[PDB]
RNA sequence: UGAGUGCAGGGUUCUAGAUCUGAUACAAGUCGUAACAAGGCAGCUGUAGGAGAACCUGUAGCUGGAUCA
RNA sequence: ACAGCAGCAGGCGCGAAAAUUACCGAAGCCUCCAAGAGGGCGGUAGUGAAGAGACGUGAAAACAAGUGUGUGUAAAAACCACAUGAGUAACUGGAGGUCAAGGCUGGUGCCAGCAUCCGCGGUAAUACCAGCUCCAGGAGUGUCUAUGAUGAUUGCUGCGAUUAAAAGGUCCGUAGUCGAAGAACAGUACUUGUUUGUAAUGUGGCUUAUCGAGAGCCGAAUAGAACGAGAAGAGUUCAGAGUAAGGAGCGAAGGAGGGCUAGAUUAUUGAGCAGCGAGAGGUGAAAUUUGAUGACCUGCUUAGGAGUAACAGAGGCGAAAGCGCUAGUCAAGAACGAAUCCGAUGAUCAAGGACGUAGGCUGGAGGAUCGAAGACGAUUAGAGACCGUAGUAGUUCCAGCAGUAAACGAUGCCUACGCUGUUGUGGUUAUGAGCACGGCAGAAGAGAAAUCUAGUAGGGCUUUGGGGAGAGUACGCGCGCAA
């Protein structure tokens, strides 16, 4: 393939090739638009249906607090981790939340929460920093 | 890891090779690796040459050998004490073992 | 069958590194005969003699102290003026010295005579 | 390397530097063309001719005296045979093996030989029906 | 020149479904112990039977073997 | 009856996502029968930390933002000039390592939480929650999401395939990519001149807004096309030329290479008959089991179906799978010797075609030995297994199907350049040596090492890998009687 008038050989072969590569296949032929968050948008809003807890991956020992929410904009049904200290005291059943990534390449569980791929961002349309922090409350 | 040059076994420019049976437990063997040896054994036991000389009719009397060629497996051979484990520089050596009586 | 010009660019290089002072070559062709004239022009080696055996044909050569390496490119692109440096800054060691040989419609020269005479041409081997 | 086999053999003769003319030998040239056109009228093959002039009349290579080639010599006495004489011999061993074959029919090594036989036969066709040597439909005898 | 609309078919993409069958995670549940030491019948590859379950048995092969002899 | 905002404002929805139902006889342009009329085209401001410049938040004597006039414009506001007051003006992320900066004080005790990654916390936490001091950037700083770089982890430049992932079981073969020396010839590619071909952007500059982005003027330019020029490489032809390129042929010889015909020495079983009169077999040790219907062992007769011991090897032959008794017969091949003939006929290979141990399947022949399945005897907690007794399909042959192996020297095929000693096999020999096919032992280089079919290298062509798993699995398709 290495002649002088061999570039459609060459280029061919080459083509092929990338398949072999997870992200280019991935953008080629698997389903990258499943997501509440990914190639589709950065954020997603959806209402809080049920209060839910879930252990830590060994060797660590605790209760990691997590929310049921359903997603409008697909009507999936998906699980998110609620991350400040007091955090789930400020979600009460059937709130609109805002909901974020985690910052992986793919949508790829992080620490110790095993299964969990996004995290709440805002709660009735104010900031859960601010809310926790008694910053700023409830728009009630 | 490879661990001989030679693959355990004498066969250089070939596909196959006959294979032999086991002295001890008859499993088969190519004929290639099996380890081998050679017996002359005479008939008569040393401690009856003393009396022969007395038993036989003839002025004078040799008496009769017989031959044999046995064929072991690696594990036989192994057991029985016909080969044994040996050095990373030990393994190199090649020499011609005695024939047994 | 091997690349004439590549045969003879590992004889030299494979002797020259066993310390070796001369060599006979077995297959030549008209370009190897203008390369090997190349590299006495520079001083790269010192004494040729051509063999006319009817089969072919063979040269022995004295090789230099100087030659520390030669080298075939396969296959022969095409350039123009503005792409030599590229290759040059590529092959060559140094700014300083070494050549890079191009066959030209004005023959073999080197990249300093491709300036002067204004001409690009195709790329074939180098020493230093 | 050979062609269908993995063969490396190197057993050749050597051409000579100058060629000069035979002056030890004891015939004319005009003899020694009359015995080639006798030779070629009773059915030899050219190789042979080669053979015997070396051999019994005492002459190298067959050229030094005629300065022409055994094969346009017979080109030029109209001698020319209807077939060259190597399509020729690769079509005599192929009837051979399927003679064989015909009675034997078991034999897969002549088998075997029989398909790098005849794949030989079509690749030294093509190259003769392109210098205009056979008609374009021309086809084995099988 | 033709919009619209009947009636059959196809081509695509999604979705329902009694029941069955994969995979993955199961702090540590039950039964054995197949592999790693000659792992207690040296191991492994193909093929064919058999079996709660790892697996076992015939046949040809390999050493990555416990032998460069 | 009327009606169609992917015109300008504006509203509702949808979403993670985007401004005023504002002024306009002025600037740039367009339209008419016009010393005039029209234009949501266009211009002017308002709104918003998408982007980009320049500067405030003090100095050691003495500091923005305000205000009033003038300007500015279509009218304005801002900008600039002079003159008045004065003394206002920092946050975001961090402080165990990567990675700049605290083992500080108090709470909490695998809780609550933190942490991109590695990891912290079970009562002595520089990592959680706070106080206090430090660090970094600063009118800005954190997070999420796509992409470029990191990355020689996509490799033209420039990676890999003995053992880490990775050379097709072996041949034939089309399309495709790649192809001697010598002497000559021609100009379409190739390279280059002149002329065309670029507003903005970008590039090399200079000049004016306090400065700096900004604005204004200049010069050269890509790919593409027109006409000339040069002939090294590539291309075409020739034969008083004949490759350590190929094919055809000659001579003497070598080999478990293959098909067929006709024979052979023993051995293992089975029957017949004769002799003898009590045990044989099997194991680590034993039991199933067989024997007075005479076993076992020793004779003589016979009947079958497999196989070729010892010699026999780091020996030979074959494309691989594979091939071992003796004669006769039938085709083709490899190597060697040499002044035979033809002349580029060649390398590698998708598609397509032929062979392929064993086990398996369809039909016929046959059936000694061995033995999956099945059945017993022992051993064990249990053995369905390992061991022993027995026993069927298969194991052999002819005519076919099938298409897999740790089909391995785990090392593709042609072709090169390469150190020494020793030992083989077959020919030839000036007897000094060579040519083909091997084994072995060092060296030098190489490599993560072990080691070396792995040294040197932009030679040609095909196959093939890209962190573990799921998975060589699902759906579709092609072959097969099925597997
Ligand atoms: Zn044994």
């Amino acid at each position: 393939m290495y002649g002088l008038l061999a570039a459609r050989n060459l280029k061919k072969n080459r083509h092929k090739r990338r398949y072999a590569d997870k992200d280019f296949a991935k953008k080629a032929r698997g389903d990258i638009y499943q997501n509440a968050v990914g190639y589709s948008a950065p954020h997603a809003k959806g209402i809080v249906t049920e209060k839910l807890g879930v252990e830590a991956k060994q060797p660590n020992s605790a209760i990691r607090k997590c929310v049921r929410v359903h997603i409008v904009r697909l009507n999936k049904k998906v699980i998110a981790y609620v991350p400040h200290d007091g955090g789930l005291n400020q979600i009460e059943i059937n709130d609109e939340v805002i909901v974020e990534g985690l910052g992986k390449k793919g949508c790829r569980s992080k620490g110790d929460i095993p299964g969990v791929r996004f995290r709440v961002c805002k709660v009735q349309k104010v900031s859960l920093k601010a809310l926790v922090t008694k910053k700023k409350e409830r728009p009630a | 890891t490879k661990k001989r040059s030679n693959n355990g076994r004498s066969k250089k420019n070939r596909g196959h090779t006959r294979c032999v049976r086991c002295e001890h437990c008859s499993a088969m063997v190519p004929n290639d690796k099996a380890i081998k040896k050679f017996v002359v054994r005479s008939v008569i036991d040393a401690a009856s040459l003393d009396d022969l000389k007395i038993a036989t009719i003839y002025e004078e009397y040799e008496v009769p050998k017989s031959y044999y060629k046995l064929n072991y497996c690696v594990s036989c051979a192994v057991h029985i004490k016909l080969v044994r484990v040996r050095s990373r520089w030990e393994r190199k050596i090649r020499k011609e073992q005695r024939v047994s009586a | 069958m091997m690349d004439k010009l590549a045969n003879l660019c590992i004889t030299i290089n494979n002797a020259n590194r066993a310390q070796k002072r001369s060599v006979v070559i077995r297959r030549i062709s008209k370009v190897c005969r203008l390369f090997l004239e190349s590299m006495q022009k520079h001083g790269y080696i010192t004494d040729i003699v051509y063999i006319d055996d009817h089969r072919e044909g063979k040269a022995v050569v004295g090789l230099s102290g100087r030659l520390n390496r030669c080298g075939a490119i396969c296959p022969r692109y095409d350039v123009e003026l503005k792409d030599v440096e590229r290759y040059r800054a590529n092959l060559l060691p140094s700014r300083g010295f070494g050549h890079l040989i191009v066959t030209s419609s004005k023959g073999l020269i080197d990249h300093r005579e491709c300036i002067q005479h204004n001409t690009g041409g195709k790329i074939l081997g180098y020493f230093y | 390397a050979r062609m269908y086999s993995n063969g490396k053999g190197q057993s050749k003769s050597v051409t000579p530097y100058n060629l000069t003319y035979p002056t030890y030998i004891k015939h004319s040239k005009e003899e020694i063309v009359d015995v080639i056109l006798n030779l070629a009228r009773k059915g030899t093959p050219p190789s042979q001719i080669g053979n015997i002039l070396r051999d019994n009349y005492g002459v190298g290579k067959s050229f030094a005296v005629t300065k022409t080639k055994i094969l346009t010599l017979l080109k030029i006495a109209g001698l020319k045979p209807v077939i060259p004489e190597d399509l020729n011999n690769i079509v005599k061993k192929c009837v051979n093996i399927k003679a064989h074959l015909a009675k034997y029919t078991n034999d897969k090594s002549s088998k075997y030989q029989l398909i790098q036989m005849q794949s030989c036969l079509y690749r030294v066709a093509r190259y003769y029906k392109s210098k205009n040597e056979l008609p374009a439909g021309w086809k084995p005898p099988f």
